[PDB]
């Protein structure tokens, strides 16, 4: 207030100059071909899975690859938060004919996920547990009702012909001891584990943020 | 660096509880032919914790005797045996969901899973340096525990016990915990968040599913911490409120009903 | 935000968001000067 | 029968991706993937800004926002983008100039040349 206020005016000038140039520089880098952190061979989809025409995705995948998806990872928005019925109504029966589903599940939605795998034609055969690690290397114990939750369970179901050329058996680990990188941000190691399961295959992520965009992945999301 | 003096700290703190005599009132050792086809309501009532020490016959456990999953549906858990309480099951990866489905047919909602990361005993020994009897296995477990300040340099991902499995290597054991709410206004008192949902154990490669002593004690202490009033203290407690199926024939834990398949 | 410079200078905010925060603050100082006059 | 994953990803981005997610040839538009979601400046937005400068005086941004951007735009971003287009960081002397699309490149080149001449060319902007 009073004199220092216009002093702040000089301040609100100076910063608004400097940041301006910074923004310009970034946009200039945008003009002269700046690569983003997402890979080139990533297939992003920006649509709600309630309103997304999955038949278009199926036809495009048939005419571009000749085969359905080999791994379908999923980090559902458990109760934007989709209901259990709307998550279940997703046509995963037609998105996969012979392969794996890698659906993440919080504890409160652990059982219904086993239902969904059962209701999508999959048979539940695996679980991969991500033990959250602190920066120092300790166990990132959270909050629970019966036990201190320090884990995230990704249930893996399988559907059909697996003994073909793809789908290498007896690989990776069922435990990911990785650090917490963000809010509901899954570890990167599972992707590597997926590449350990199915080398150079076609994969789908149904609820994917911009950090889940990988090579040879058809990711779906609303903030993509 | 791997903080295994803190991950495996419990192996230096928890002591195995001494087994109580069969002729003592602090245990109820019952012997049955088949636990899955035995009326357990005659061997305890008003239970709060039912820890089924189930060793399953699964394809991952190669040529090893164990319980068949399809017989678990024959088990009877009436409301007289357990009205409002928690049931603990050792779960294998190929019969996980089936167990849950079976537990849904007997009024047991899934509430938790308690997972044991397995650290390879041979891997830890090789990191220290560079059929096995259970006494020897315990000896090298204690040796690994003593020599843990020089094992901290090895990355934790090279110590995980990645055992054979058709899809993903088995470096985990699971204890699924289910609840039966039963009647209303009958509150089951629980001391919450007093045990980590994840634990780390140095195990042998041959039978990771068969949890050894000092770690079954961890499960026992988890159960006794989760259900405080289920602990049997003499004087004002008429009956035992804990009961374990397929218990050890020599270790009868006080405060529990020891059901032995004989 | 407001006169708190630390809130509008957050690293989580992007340069466009930071810059429009400074411009809104500029509008606020202009309004205060107009109220003074 | 190996699958050309570059061509496969390009074709799938052509088929089932937004016009801002991929380019005309199916290449991944990295410009969309380093700004926050909902804050991306489309080439359609650049053409809209150029048409608004042609149609309305540069400096009056409410009219441009309510006419050529359907009201869903930032006045700050409009000012910054017209500073990029004119090539000068301070557009105070360009208040309501109403410059045509086919002519604005001339003043952009003039400002850039003045930036080289006065050693004020910092990231394609005449820092006056
Ligand atoms: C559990 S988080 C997934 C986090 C992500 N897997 C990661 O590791 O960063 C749920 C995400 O799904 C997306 N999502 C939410 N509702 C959606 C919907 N209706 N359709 C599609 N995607 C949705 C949003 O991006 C939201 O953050």
């Amino acid at each position: 207030s009073k004199k220092g206020l216009q002093g702040l005016l000089q301040d609100i000038e100076k910063r608004i100059l400097h940041y301006k140039q910074l923004f310009f520089k970034e946009q200039n880098e945008i003009a002269n071909g700046k690569r983003s952190m997402v890979p080139d061979n990533s297939i992003p989809i920006c649509s709600d899975v309630t309103k997304l025409n999955f038949q278009a995705l199926i036809d495009a995948q048939m005419r571009h690859a000749g085969k359905m998806f080999d791994v379908i990872m999923m980090d559902p928005p458990w109760q934007d938060s989709l209901s259990d019925e709307k998550i279940q109504n997703m046509p995963i029966q037609s998105l996969q004919q012979d392969g794996f589903i890698f659906v993440w599940a919080i504890n409160a939605k652990y059982r219904v996920t086993i239902k969904m795998i059962e209701n999508w034609g999959y048979k539940l055969v695996d679980e991969i547990t991500w033990v959250k690690k602190t920066v120092n290397g300790k166990i990132a114990k959270g909050h629970g009702f019966y036990l201190q939750h320090a884990k995230e369970s990704c249930l893996i179901g399988v559907k059909g012909d697996v003994d073909n050329g793809r789908f290498k058996k007896n690989i990776a680990s069922d435990v990911i001891f990785s650090e917490r990188r963000g809010q509901s941000q899954k570890p990167e190691e599972i992707y590597q584990y997926i590449n350990q399961l199915c080398p150079n295959g076609n994969y789908l992520e149904i609820f994917a943020r911009r950090n889940n965009l990988h090579d040879n992945w058809v990711s779906i999301g609303n903030e993509l | 660096d791997n903080q295994l003096s803190l991950l495996l700290k419990w192996r230096n703190d928890k002591i195995p509880l001494k087994s109580a005599s069969e002729t003592d009132n602090k245990c109820k050792v019952v012997n049955v032919k088949n636990i899955f086809k035995s009326d357990l309501s005659k061997y305890g009532a008003n239970l709060q914790a039912l820890f089924i020490n189930a060793l399953w016959k699964v394809k991952s456990r190669k040529e090893k005797e164990g319980l068949n999953i399809n017989d678990l549906s024959n088990l009877k858990i009436p409301l007289s045996l357990m009205k409002n309480g928690i049931l603990f099951i050792w779960s294998e990866k190929e019969i996980l969901g089936q167990i849950v489905e079976i537990m849904e047919q007997k009024g047991f909602t899934y509430i938790e899973n308690f997972s044991i990361m397995f650290l390879g005993l041979n891997k830890c020994l090789q990191s220290i340096n560079h059929e096995k009897s259970i006494e020897q296995v315990t000896q090298e477990k204690k040796f690994v525990m003593n020599n843990l300040d020089i094992l901290k340099s090895t990355d934790i991902n090279n110590l995980f016990l990645r055992n054979n499995y058709p899809y993903f290597k088995k470096t985990r054991h699971t204890l699924l915990m289910f609840r039966r709410i039963g009647d209303k206004n009958q509150k089951l008192e629980l001391r919450h968040q007093r045990t980590s949902d994840v634990v780390f154990e140095v195990t042998d490669e041959q039978d990771p599913s068969k949890v050894d002593t000092m770690m079954k004690e961890y499960v026992y202490q988890m159960i006794e911490t989760l259900l405080p009033k289920a602990q049997f203290i003499p004087g004002v407690d008429k009956h035992l409120k804990m009961m374990e199926l397929f218990a050890s024939t020599d270790n009868y834990r006080p405060g529990w009903i020891s059901v032995i398949e004989k | 935000q407001y006169m708190t410079l630390e809130d509008i200078e957050n690293e989580k905010f992007t340069n466009l968001e930071i810059l429009t925060h400074l411009y809104n603050l500029k509008a606020e100082i202009v309004r205060r000067l107009a109220e003074q006059g | 029968q190996p699958l050309d994953f570059t061509q496969y990803a390009k074709n799938m981005r052509k088929d089932l991706s937004n016009q801002d997610i991929c380019l005309e040839d199916g290449a991944l538009n990295h410009s969309y993937f380093l700004t926050k979601k909902g804050q991306y400046w489309t080439p359609l937005n650049q053409k809209a800004l150029q048409r608004g400068i042609e149609l309305f005086g540069v400096g009056n941004w409410k009219e441009i926002n309510y006419d050529e951007f359907s009201g869903k735009a930032n006045i700050v971003e409009l000012e910054l983008r017209t500073c990029m287009i004119l090539g000068i960081n301070d557009i105070t002397e360009y208040y309501g100039k109403k410059i045509s699309e086919e002519e604005q490149e001339e003043i952009k080149k003039s400002n850039i040349a003045k930036g080289k001449k006065e050693n004020k060319l910092k990231d394609n902007i005449y820092q006056k």
